[PDB]
């Protein structure tokens, strides 16, 4: 079980963009699998993935 | 913005999603640049409702 709201809470997210679902929706629908691909790359393409 | 959520798109103030006008915004880094910390600006913290 995920606490997909209050994951979002935390400020410290800066490019937060859910191009999949609205991010207050993430609480409802039930996800038959996860990826959780996790990395860091240059503060200027950020926004390139 | 309407199309955003968050501390500064619905805790604090919300832009209806029919909204039409111009928001306008600049750098008073100057003035608001208060020695004593410039505490006095508030907003409410995660309301439990929109």
């Amino acid at each position: 079980v995920a606490d997909y709201s209050v994951l979002y809470n935390s400020a410290s997210f800066s490019t937060f963009k859910c191009y999949g679902v609205s991010p207050t929706k993430l609480n409802d629908l039930c996800f038959t699998n996860v990826y959780a691909d996790s990395f860091v790359i240059r503060g200027d393409e950020v926004r390139q993935i | 913005a309407p199309g955003q959520t968050g501390k500064i798109a619905d805790y604090n103030y919300k832009l209806p999603d029919d909204f039409t006008g111009c928001v306008i915004a600049w750098n008073s880094n100057n003035l608001d640049s208060k020695v004593g910390g410039n505490y006095n600006y508030l907003y409410r913290l995660f309301r439990k409702s929109n």
